[PDB]
């Protein structure tokens, strides 16, 4: 996010490294883990809501015949 | 002499002639050994 | 200069009466057969003309050059600095002759080294073997008191005994043959004003930003 | 400058410092004797004079009257048949100085005979045609390593005792100097013996094949190829109908005509076309499919398509028809190829950095390469050889070769490479593979193994794609959105086929004869799911996140899909017009001169 | 980069070209109010020369090196 | 800057290497001026302790030897 | 409503039919100039070309010489 008001923070900038339980979108921004395949579109491209059914999910989670976790 | 690179039976005055007649040459490195 | 469109002498000889037509251009030497060739054709040894009018006896019997050049038997003149170098740059080696290559001196301010090179008196102790034969780095001399770096202008070098000027120091170059004038350039702080400080450390002047 | 005025030399471009002055001379001659006068008063030397160079910026320089009059020699300056004479230097230079190519024609071009030896010369390596007395002095004086061939002193020696093999020259003190006839080379041990020459072996020999023989060679088309001369040399022209160029751009996909030059609509309204493939006639219905990819827009899934292509003429007669094979979860569905042999489709998406396989219908997916892919770009596949390529073009640029199942996996090319965009392989010489790069923009190919790296196109404007076919190599240069075309060894010069659009995201030749349909599938039906090809054999698997049946290795415990059908196509030709009734299948409305179902009975 | 020494009349008139020949590369020049001579820098040759102001009669008054050791 | 008698004696620094790149200088009554090619610009100064430094003026090209004229 | 869809490259669209422009609009212009004559409202005025200008404010005839058309 711009802090600056002339975006000059923004700038030169590499994406940072997800963190353990952060899961990397396509366009290498990271979220957190728990919000894959949850039905939402968190990414903003879907990148986080694909190959569903070919992972498991957290125990406390019912997993649909999709493979979407709520 | 059949060369098995290829499958071809190349007459048998070819062999041990120092030229290499087809592809991998068993005529020369396989048979004058 | 004689017999072309501009009057050079006060007294007016340049241009006689009984002058041939001028078919160059002005600054530039006239064949005697119409070509143009320009000056430095003169007795170069190299035919130029269409005649060889620019190689002629009478022309190059007393050709003489300028004070920074050196002129061989064969009456063509290069560098002064192109004698004893192993390379053929007159045409009958005059220039790289073994009886001359001994016996010749530098011009005053260049050291002599055992090869018949010349070299700039800088050149003695600087690591680099501009003689070729070693003969400008005695090791055991040049490691004396008597060759250190002057404390105000230069930098020494940590692995070797070169000194370098300070203006070397992390240009992006390698001065010292040991990278030592490029280490920690982080530390060395710009002029406060003359000077523009890059993405890597370095100071350049001013006057070169944005100049394309 | 002022200076430069009325001073004989045109210094104006348009000579108007010339043009107009008074007269020079107490005759009205502008110039001395020694030069030319052009009629615009400008001063040229003499030996200018009609020497090709528009030297008269009026043109008085090369008038034929006077260019036929020039005393002339034949290696500096000859007559060109329209009695005007050529600059020696512009005879074969690669243009018509001329207006006949006379100054072009091959008979005062190369050689008449190459200066061949004599009793009085010595021949030295093939023909360093140089006096005899060469021979053996024990000096390279011919400059080939091949002065001295054989030379064994001894002055009571003739090879005609049979001491060499053949074609001595007599030795003056030795016997015996002996030369390799053509086409032979000497042996390192017993230079005595000549050994025979593999000319199959030289680069672009042959546009496709090659038989070695003794000090000679031969070359022929294969099948399917006819033999045919050009004003150059071979070509072995494809037989059946002429190759087809399909140009997919984002928002539809053109056929294209390489001998009638004429374009046709197909797919039409799409929308972000990346990739295509297609697969030749699969029913023998007349009908090939094309296969295509279709990238995530916005917040949407992309898809990987497929429809039918009519091999004969046809356009705005046959609507097409396309269907999605379901593959879900796709984004850059970058790289695509079809395994026309062992009926799968092999496919990269540059997101998900991985190689997917699955059936012609979207069934059994199942990923094959998951790990140290960047960018996975340009994927193609080689059953007659049991390998598959792909090209990786993200941080660290690498072109690998894997077998189709997903084993022995290696790189080829990790060397100077810079986005290695686009990847194709030539089926009749070896196996070759060739590649487009983006940074470097060259051509390359290599052999399959990842030996013998040559740059075949240099300066190849960014090329984007390639394909290979009867002996040519087409390309896409994408800022320029230009077709372009070589012969596939790298020889001769380019040539513009064609421009589309900045668009342009692939060429694909269209040609039954591009993937070879006589190739026989080794799959033996004992695999259930996917049958994967390898080297010399096939190899069943299971579709992703299944296993097989412990104690089996044919059976997964997976379930199984039918198969989805296709739709039925317009098969309508010449013209006749598709349509669709309360049944919905496809009739035709044929045109006149044409009876049958669709069209087919003239 | 013309390679020539000019001069003109303060009130911009008369201006002509003294020197123009043999002139490799000139630094710096200072003119001499008194005896009425022009002293310039050459880097090229490594010489001090002078002249006349109206540019004639050139002569190289100093070359080589200064000190007695010749540093 | 540095000043010295005219056999090479007894010299003083009017600018103790506070100067970015001097390249012509020229003295009248109390004042130096020089011309400095990093900033571009042309300055002046007392001639004998650096004070009241003012900048004249300040051009896109480098100044070459400048001289008081009187 | 979308029309149709063509590469980036278009740069402009034009439509080419006869109603585009009243054709029947008369020339105000009366053979006067000797060179161009520009519109102004309710009327006409001439110009020279670039460069020269009127004789003697004649404000038709230009310096200028007539040059031939081209078909
Ligand atoms: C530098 O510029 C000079 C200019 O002179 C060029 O040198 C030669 O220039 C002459 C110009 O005349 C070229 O042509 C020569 O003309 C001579 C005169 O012709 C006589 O005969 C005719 C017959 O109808 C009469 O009308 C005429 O009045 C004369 O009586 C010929 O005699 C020359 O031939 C002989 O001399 C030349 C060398 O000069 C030989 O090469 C010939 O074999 C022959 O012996 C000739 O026709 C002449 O071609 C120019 N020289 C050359 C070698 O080409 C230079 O060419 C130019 N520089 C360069 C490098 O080109
Ligand atoms: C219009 O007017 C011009 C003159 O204003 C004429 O041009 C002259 O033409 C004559 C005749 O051709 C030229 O004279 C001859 O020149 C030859 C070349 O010599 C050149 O080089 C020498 C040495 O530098 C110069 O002295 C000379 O001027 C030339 O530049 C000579 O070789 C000729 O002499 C030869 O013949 C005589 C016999 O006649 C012998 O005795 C000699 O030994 C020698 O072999 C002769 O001198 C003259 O040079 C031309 N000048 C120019 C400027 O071109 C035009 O011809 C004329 N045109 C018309 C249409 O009338
Ligand atoms: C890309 O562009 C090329 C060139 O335009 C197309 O190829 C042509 O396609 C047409 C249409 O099919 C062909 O026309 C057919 O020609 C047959 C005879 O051809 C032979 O003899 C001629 C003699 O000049 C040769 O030129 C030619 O090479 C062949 O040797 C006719 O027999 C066909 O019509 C007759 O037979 C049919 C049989 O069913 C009857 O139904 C008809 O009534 C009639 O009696 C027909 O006219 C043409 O020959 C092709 N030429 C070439 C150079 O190949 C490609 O098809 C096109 N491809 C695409 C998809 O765009
Ligand atoms: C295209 O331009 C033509 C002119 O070339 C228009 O026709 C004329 O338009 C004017 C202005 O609207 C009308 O007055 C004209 O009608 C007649 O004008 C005379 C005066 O000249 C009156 O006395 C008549 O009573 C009558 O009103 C009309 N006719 C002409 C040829 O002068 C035309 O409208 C226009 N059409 C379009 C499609 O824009
Ligand atoms: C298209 O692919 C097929 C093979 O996939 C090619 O046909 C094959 O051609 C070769 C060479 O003529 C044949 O090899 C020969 O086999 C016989 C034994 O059958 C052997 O005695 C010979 O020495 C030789 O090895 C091969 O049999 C043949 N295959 C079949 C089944 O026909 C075809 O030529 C390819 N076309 C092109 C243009 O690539
Ligand atoms: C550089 O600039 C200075 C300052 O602008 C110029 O000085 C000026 O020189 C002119 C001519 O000598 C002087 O004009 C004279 O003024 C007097 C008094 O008004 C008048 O009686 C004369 O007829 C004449 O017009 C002007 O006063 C003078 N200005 C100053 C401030 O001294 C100088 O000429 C310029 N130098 C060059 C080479 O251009
Ligand atoms: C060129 O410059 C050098 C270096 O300044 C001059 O060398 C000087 O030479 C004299 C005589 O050799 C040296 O004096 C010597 O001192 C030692 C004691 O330190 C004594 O044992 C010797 O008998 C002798 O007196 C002097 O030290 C030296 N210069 C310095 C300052 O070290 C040389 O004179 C100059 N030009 C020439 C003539 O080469
Ligand atoms: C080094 O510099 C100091 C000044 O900081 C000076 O006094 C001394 O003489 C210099 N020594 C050398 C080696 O020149
Ligand atoms: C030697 O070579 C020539 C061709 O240069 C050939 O005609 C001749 O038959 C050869 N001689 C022998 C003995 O093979
Ligand atoms: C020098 O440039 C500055 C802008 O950085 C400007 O304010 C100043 O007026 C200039 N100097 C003069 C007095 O020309
Ligand atoms: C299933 O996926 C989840 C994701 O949170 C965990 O990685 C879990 O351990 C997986 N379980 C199996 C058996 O794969
Ligand atoms: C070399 O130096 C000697 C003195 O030692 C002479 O001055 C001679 O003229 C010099 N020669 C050259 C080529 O500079
Ligand atoms: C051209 O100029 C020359 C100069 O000598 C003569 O005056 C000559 O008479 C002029 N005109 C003609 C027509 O020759
Ligand atoms: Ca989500
Ligand atoms: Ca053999
Ligand atoms: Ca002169
Ligand atoms: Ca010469
Ligand atoms: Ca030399
Ligand atoms: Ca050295
Ligand atoms: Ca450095
Ligand atoms: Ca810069
Ligand atoms: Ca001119
Ligand atoms: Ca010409
Ligand atoms: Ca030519
Ligand atoms: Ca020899
Ligand atoms: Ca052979
Ligand atoms: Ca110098």
């Amino acid at each position: 996010t711009d802090d600056c008001g002339d975006n000059s923070d923004e700038e030169n900038c590499v994406p940072r490294e997800c963190s353990e339980s952060e899961f990397r979108c396509a366009d290498q921004q990271c979220i957190p883990s728990r919000w894959v395949c949850d039905q939402e579109n968190d990414c903003g491209d879907n990148s986080d809501e694909r190959d569903c059914e070919m992972k498991t999910c957290h125990p406390e989670h019912f997993q649909c015949t999709s493979g979407h976790c709520v | 002499f059949l060369c098995p690179a290829e499958g071809t039976c190349i007459p048998s005055s070819w062999v041990c002639d120092e030229d290499k007649d087809c592809s991998d040459g068993a005529d020369e490195q396989q048979n004058c050994a | 200069w004689k017999c072309d469109g501009q009057k050079d002498c006060s007294d007016g000889s340049d241009e006689p009466d009984l002058c041939p037509h001028r078919f160059c251009r002005l600054g530039q030497f006239q064949c005697r057969d119409g070509n143009c060739t320009s000056p430095q054709a003169l007795c170069n040894a190299r035919q130029d003309c269409a005649d060889g009018s620019d190689e002629d006896r009478v022309l190059c019997e007393h050709h003489r050059c300028e004070s920074n050049e050196w002129q061989c038997a064969n009456k063509r003149c290069i560098p002064q600095s192109w004698q004893c170098d192993s390379v053929n740059d007159c045409l009958d080696n005059s220039d790289e002759d073994t009886s001359h290559c001994a016996s010749r001196t530098c011009r005053p301010g260049q050291f002599k080294c055992n090869n018949g090179r010349c070299i700039p008196q800088s050149w003695k102790c600087d690591v680099d073997n501009d003689c070729g034969d070693y003969s400008d780095e005695p090791i055991d001399e040049c490691t004396t008191a008597a060759y250190n770096c002057d404390n105000h202008t230069e930098f020494s070098c940590k692995t070797n005994y070169r000194c370098i000027p300070q203006w070397a120091v992390c240009n992006g170059f390698d001065d010292c043959r040991d990278n030592s004038d490029e280490q920690g350039c982080e530390s060395v702080p710009c002029h406060p004003s003359g000077d523009f400080r890059c993405a890597n450390h370095h100071c350049i002047p001013l006057r070169w930003k944005c100049d394309g | 400058p002022k200076a430069l005025a009325c001073d004989g030399r045109a210094d104006c471009l348009d000579a108007s410092d010339e043009s107009a002055c008074p007269t020079r001379f107490p005759n009205g001659t502008y110039c001395p004797a020694a030069m030319f006068e052009c009629k615009n008063h400008v001063c040229i030397q003499s030996f200018w004079i009609c020497d090709g160079e528009n030297d008269c910026v009026d043109g008085s320089d090369e008038e034929i009257h006077l260019c036929f009059n020039i005393p002339c020699e034949s290696p500096q300056r000859f007559r060109c048949d329209n009695s005007r004479c050529v600059y020696g230097h512009q005879l074969c230079n690669g243009v018509d100085d001329c207006g006949d190519g006379s100054d072009e024609k091959e008979e005062h071009c190369r050689k008449p005979t190459h200066k061949p030896c004599t009793d009085t010369e010595y021949k030295c390596s093939n023909g360093n045609c140089i006096s005899q007395h060469y021979v053996c002095d024990n000096v390279n004086d011919c400059g080939d390593l091949s002065d001295e061939t054989g030379c064994n002193l001894g002055d009571n020696r003739t090879c005609a005792e049979n001491i060499c093999e053949q074609n001595c020259t007599q030795l003056s003190s030795g016997g015996f100097i002996c030369s390799c006839r053509p086409g032979f080379k000497p042996s390192t041990l017993d230079k005595n013996s000549c050994q025979d020459i593999n000319e199959c072996e030289e680069f672009g020999i042959c546009p496709q094949s090659c038989r070695n023989s003794k000090g000679s060679y031969e070359c022929f088309c294969v099948d399917g190829f006819k033999s045919m001369s050009t004003h150059y040399g071979e070509r072995c022209a494809a037989d059946g109908s002429p190759p087809l160029l399909l140009l997919p751009e984002n928002v539809r996909i053109r056929k294209y005509n390489t001998s009638s030059e004429k374009f046709s609509e197909y797919l039409e309204e799409e929308e972000h076309i990346q990739t295509i493939d297609y697969d030749w006639d699969p029913e023998h219905i007349g009908l090939s499919v094309v296969y295509y990819t279709v990238l995530a827009q916005g917040s949407q899934f992309g898809a990987i398509k497929r429809a039918y292509i009519p091999n004969f003429e046809s356009g705005s007669n046959n609507p097409i028809r396309e269907v999605d094979l379901g593959l879900k979860y796709l984004m850059q569905p970058d790289g695509l190829a079809v395994d026309w042999v062992g009926r799968h489709i092999y496919w990269s998406d540059a997101k998900s950095q991985r190689i997917e396989v699955a059936t012609l219908d979207g069934r059994y997916r199942k990923w094959l390469i998951t790990t140290q892919l960047d960018q996975p770009a340009a994927i193609a596949v080689n059953p007659k050889l049991g390998l598959m390529f792909w090209t990786d073009q993200g941080k660290q640029p690498k072109i690998e070769s894997a077998w189709m199942n997903g084993e022995h996996r290696s790189v080829l090319v990790s060397e100077n490479l810079g986005w290695p965009n686009g990847l194709s392989i030539d089926y009749l010489n070896d196996d070759r593979v060739y590649w487009s790069d983006s940074k470097e923009d060259v051509i390359e190919a290599i052999k399959y193994d990842g030996t013998d790296r040559r740059l075949i196109i240099n300066e190849a404007m960014k090329p984007f794609s390639l394909d290979i076919f009867e002996d040519k190599l087409y390309w896409v240069a994408k800022e320029k959105g230009e077709v372009w075309r070589q012969n596939k060894f790298g020889k001769e010069n380019k040539e513009k086929v064609l421009v589309v659009n900045p668009w342009l995201t692939q060429v694909r030749i269209f040609h039954q004869l591009r993937y070879n349909q006589s190739v026989s599938n080794p799959c033996k039906q004992v695999c259930s799911h996917l049958c994967l090809l390898r080297p010399g054999g096939y190899s069943c698997a299971c579709p992703q996140g299944s296993d097989f049946v412990t104690g089996s290795t044919v059976q997964c415990d997976a379930a199984s899909e039918l198969p989805v059908t296709m739709p039925p196509p317009c098969r309508c030709m010449h013209g006749g017009n598709c349509y669709f009734d309360e049944n919905e299948l496809p009739k035709c409305k044929c045109s006149s001169g044409y009876s049958g179902e669709y069209c087919e009975v003239g | 980069e013309k390679q020539i020494i000019e001069r003109m009349f303060l009130n911009k008139t008369n201006r002509e070209t003294i020197i123009n020949h043999r002139l490799r590369r000139a630094e710096s020049l200072a003119v001499d109010w008194v005896s009425r001579k022009l002293y310039w820098l050459d880097a090229i040759l490594d010489c001090l020369f002078v002249s006349d102001l109206e540019g004639r009669h050139r002569k190289m008054i100093a070359q080589h090196c200064v000190d007695a050791n010749n540093t | 800057i540095e000043f010295s008698d005219l056999e090479g004696h007894h010299r003083h620094t009017v600018y103790d290497g506070s100067l970015p790149h001097p390249f012509a200088l020229t003295i009248f009554e109390d004042t130096v001026f020089w011309t400095d090619w990093n900033t571009r610009t042309v300055e002046k100064g007392n001639k004998y302790d650096g004070s009241g430094r003012v900048v004249l003026v300040n051009t896109t090209h480098k100044p070459f030897d400048i001289h008081v004229y009187h």
